């Protein structure tokens, strides 16, 4: 009854987490702010009357 | 003359004056490097920015 009580040992268990995403990470150069984005729209051709 | 003021004494008079000191001036420029990054689309251009 005069003993200091001995820990044995911590043991601080832990796991990585990983992102389910990580292949859609593209790496720009952090420069301006905005960016936009555009594409062409249709033109069908035509029939040709050379009169 | 009275030929012993060869052994007379003529010392240099010396006007001085004395002067404290300056002063130490400070100035300092805070750069940033996140929100200062969105207005100038090149790396080039914030290089020039901070120098």
């Amino acid at each position: 009854k005069y003993l200091f009580p001995k820990i044995n040992e911590t043991l601080l268990i832990d796991i990585a987490l990983g992102n389910r995403f990580n292949w859609l990470a593209k790496e720009q150069d952090f420069i301006g702010q905005y960016s936009e984005e555009y594409v062409i729209m249709d033109t069908v051709p035509i029939n040709m009357d050379l009169s | 003359k009275n030929e012993e003021l060869m052994l007379k004494r003529n010392y240099p008079r010396m006007a001085t004056k004395l002067y404290g000191n300056g002063i130490v001036k400070k100035q300092k420029f805070t750069l940033n490097n996140n929100d200062t990054r969105f207005n100038f689309q090149t790396l080039a251009d914030a290089t020039n920015y901070a120098l």
